[PDB]
């Protein structure tokens, strides 16, 4: 299995970007799997 | 070896995911390569430190992304979508509450290609990377790892 990188873009924040998305506060726990998962 | 976002493909083609160039390093998340050597162009790029628990992996050299978000600000997402441009998507994170501190989290749900994305403050450095979270709607953690 051939794995390659391209190049897309430059790192930058653009002035006109869309904004969306909500800003959720949630408890989650970390496992030694790297999964997180919620906790009540 | 150019500084830069980038898209990780597989062999026809599938983009898998996303990485950071930075100082000579790439960055991504470890659920993209699973550790896996890359080749760019003629050359190869080598893992040097990865960790499942953080779901990051470096190449060529150490972790070198050091940003944090400010707990206030709205970031970009810089999403590099399978097939389309790179386009930089504003938000206000969220949080991530856990027994070991506050990670910020964005409520934002693009193909799982798009893994290893980078987040950027409005300074433009990054402060983590996209792909690794949870499901309430997919919301990712902020995925930074230490310099």
């Amino acid at each position: 299995v051939d794995m390659y990188i391209e190049r897309a873009g430059d790192i930058t924040w653009e002035k006109d970007a869309e904004v969306t998305g909500n800003s959720p506060r949630l408890d989650v726990a970390l496992d030694e799997s790297g999964d997180f998962s919620l906790v009540e | 070896t150019t500084d830069g976002v980038y898209r990780v493909m597989t062999r026809g083609s599938t983009q898998v995911g996303v990485g950071v160039m930075q100082e000579g390093v790439f960055h991504t998340m470890w659920h993209v390569t699973k550790g896996a050597a890359l080749r760019s162009g003629e050359g190869r790029l080598d893992p040097y430190w990865g960790d499942v628990k953080q779901d990051l992996v470096s190449y060529c050299g150490p972790w070198k992304l050091d940003a944090a978000w400010d707990g206030l600000s709205e970031v970009q997402l810089l999403a590099v979508p399978p097939g389309e441009r790179a386009k930089n998507i504003q938000t206000l994170p969220g949080i991530f509450k856990t027994k070991d501190g506050d990670i910020g989290a964005v409520a934002l749900d693009y193909p799982a290609g798009t893994s290893g994305s980078p987040i950027l403050d409005k300074s433009g450095r990054v402060i983590g990377l996209y792909g690794n979270g949870v499901v309430i709607s997919y919301v990712s953690a902020i995925t930074q790892g230490k310099r």
